[PDB]
RNA sequence: GAUGGUGGCCAUGGAAGUCGGAAUCCGCUAAGGAGUGUGUAACAACUCACCUGCCGAAUCAACUAGCCCUGAAAAUGGAUG
């Protein structure tokens, strides 16, 4: 007997909102000493909403993260994040080039829900402008690079 | 707008029909967007499936008839939600495939049920906490291990029934949809030819 | 405007026979007679061809008043076609939450008795007007079935019955009781 | 304490209605303006408000 | 029938579109609006825009002026003579 648990953490600190006992609490395995596992694992992160699916069996779990076009974009934004303060206003502001668009790409189809790769190059372009930063300007500056001036694979 | 969706249209039906000389009239009837997403996503390097208005399809088949003496065979065989399937790869391969990429659909409450769906006695995972659901049903059902525990089987729903939001619910809860809706395509044409 | 000429027909099964005495209309068919007046409509009725397969109600030369008043007369009479070749049921069903509704029929269906409507004791006796039949239908807990020929007095006489079932001086919003009309239906399915 | 679909039955005839803001009238969910020649048929309706 | 990227981003105690401020785009698309509403502590669910199935000839909208109506309630019974 094989299951698997869909879960959504914080990052790399441990979370202090007991959700999974609510979850893990039913099979009798023990949540606490996962859910700071999870934190650990992912641990990079540390400031961003994560998704983390658990192949749990009738012995031990295993932890794997689940890849997020938003959660991939806003760490490729990097920026020193805000501790506990926790003001107003973080709207993200950058220019993250053309390459890392790419590989992060790769990963957006390493599941295959999607077409090739110049189709989802656009559709992560379009998470661009719902995060907020930039390419060098907008997705109208952006779009004409798909017509005619193409650097995709 | 409009005057352009109908042109480009024209352009693209004209432009299908010129490279593939043998189609499946196939009627997408009662098959979710999910389905057919995933199945032209999956089929895409093999077949291309296009669907459209039938009255704008009928009006580009007898525009290129001036061409293609040979299209009026269609005109009759579209009526109802009935697109095409374009492939050149064999002759019932595609449609072997298509057979057997049916996906069972979820029980939405207000379609006519298709045929025999029913529950088997078992020991489910959902709760005692959602017992109120099997309540409106009036199931008799016992609790334990900690879950719901069915008694006995019952035909709730019949061949030809109207599926309610209760049974609809229910049914979502346990993971259970009998209701698998995929190509019913009618027709083959194959350079002049009808294949049932 | 005027418009110069407004004309419908209704078709005619064959197992009725419909025929006209002036302006009035007479229906025939395997349930019974029945006949209706249009002396205050002031339009034309033709039973046009033989075998009567077909009946044109015109009127010329009417305002938008009154050119809808020809239709309304095609409605009635294909209306009372269904009624007398199939005949119609309103099936009603009584909504109470606490206190059940003892409906009791007397006088073969012309009498309908309610008691224990929200509790009190007044009991109300309501009585079909002629041409209709009440009974307390079997497979299923609490319903009624009128059955008659014309809609008006079969829907009037559960009209009546439905505001006679009504609670006053109290929230209608949560107070959901009375006998209410469920689904109209009709005595024989083609 | 009630089958649902009797309860909305006795919806349809006694909730789902719509009320007319001057004369207060009550008439079918479906209305654009009043009935009633008494308010002059104005076309402002509420959707009278349910039980919460 | 009415989908994914995606529970888009500031967001917040919980906010999956339905309380808020700025964005408001790409694939599959005949079509799906980071969305018109009903609701949810919030999710689910219902529903609208939009696209299709059936019949087939005309159909909407916003102003505008005529007659009539609501607006329009006083005392001795009452007046286009
Ligand atoms: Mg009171
Ligand atoms: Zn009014």
């Amino acid at each position: 007997e094989i299951k698997v648990v869909y879960l959504r953490c914080t990052g790399g600190e441990v979370g202090a909102t007991s959700a999974l006992a609510p979850k893990i609490g039913p099979l009798g395995l023990s949540p606490k000493k996962v859910g700071d596992d999870i934190a650990k694992a992912t641990g990079d992160w540390k400031g961003l909403r994560i998704t983390v699916k658990l192949t749990i069996q009738n012995r031990q779990a295993q932890i794997e993260v689940v890849p997020s076009a938003s959660a991939l974009i806003i760490k490729a934004l990097k920026e020193p994040p805000r501790d506990r303060k926790k003001q107003k206003n973080i709207k993200h502001s950058g220019n993250i080039t053309f390459d890392e668009i790419v590989n992060i790409a790769r990963q957006m189809r390493h599941r295959s829900l999607a077409r090739e790769l110049s189709g989802t190059i656009k559709e992560i372009l379009g998470t661009a402008q719902s995060v907020g930063c930039n390419v060098d300007g907008r997705h109208p500056h952006d779009i004409i690079d798909d017509i005619n001036s193409g650097a995709v694979e | 707008d409009r005057a352009t969706w109908k042109s480009n249209y024209f352009l693209k039906i004209i432009q299908l029909l010129d490279d593939y000389p043998k189609c499946f009239i196939v009627g997408a009837d009662n098959v979710g967007s999910k389905q057919m997403q995933q199945i032209r996503m999956s089929l895409r390097g093999k077949a291309v499936v296009l669907m459209g208005k039938n009255t704008m399809m009928r009006k580009a088949i007898r525009g290129h008839l001036e061409n293609n003496p040979a299209l009026e065979k269609l005109l009759p065989h579209i009526r109802g939600n009935v697109g095409f399937v374009f492939t050149k790869e064999d002759l019932t391969e595609i449609r072997d495939m298509l057979l057997a990429n049916k996906v069972p659909a979820a029980a939405r409450a207000g379609a006519i049920a298709p045929c025999e769906v029913t529950v088997p006695a078992q020991n489910t995972g959902l709760g005692p906490e959602k017992t109120s659901f099997f309540q409106a049903l009036g199931i008799t059902t016992k609790i334990s291990r900690g879950t719901i525990e069915i008694l006995s089987d019952v035909q709730l729903i019949k061949t030809g029934d109207k599926v309610g939001a209760s049974e609809a619910t229910l049914l979502n809860m346990l993971n259970i949809s009998p209701f698998s809706f995929g190509l019913i395509i009618q027709q083959v044409f194959d350079n002049g030819s009808i294949y049932n | 405007m005027k418009t110069i000429l407004s004309n419908q027909t209704v078709d005619i099964p064959e197992n009725v026979d419909i025929s006209l005495k002036g302006r009035t209309v007479i229906v025939k068919g395997p349930r019974g007679t029945l006949r209706r007046d249009f002396n205050h409509i002031n339009v034309e009725l033709s039973l046009l061809g033989k075998k009567k397969k077909r009946l044109r109600v015109d009127k010329w030369w009417g305002n938008r008043k009154e050119l809808a008043t020809v239709r309304t007369i095609c409605s009635h009479v294909q209306n009372m076609i269904k009624g007398v070749t199939l005949g119609f049921r309103y099936k009603m069903r009584s909504v109470y939450a606490h206190f059940p509704i003892n409906v009791v029929i007397q006088e073969n269906g012309s009498l309908v008795e309610i008691r224990n409507f929200l509790g009190e004791k007044y009991i109300r006796r309501v009585r079909m007007r002629p041409g209709v039949a009440c009974s307390v239908s079997q497979a299923q807990k609490d319903e009624l079935v009128l059955e008659g020929n014309d809609i008006e007095l079969v829907s009037n006489s559960a009209a009546l019955i439905q505001q006679a079932t009504t609670v006053k001086n109290k929230d209608i919003r949560k107070f959901l009781d009375g006998i209410y009309v469920s689904e109209k239906g009709t005595v024989q399915q083609a | 304490i009630i089958e649902p679909s009797l309860r909305q039955l006795a919806q349809k005839y006694n909730c789902d209605k719509m009320i007319c803001r001057k004369c207060y009238a009550r008439l079918h969910p479906r209305a654009v303006n009043c009935r009633k020649k008494k308010c002059g048929h104005t076309n402002n309706l509420r959707p009278k408000k349910k039980v919460k």
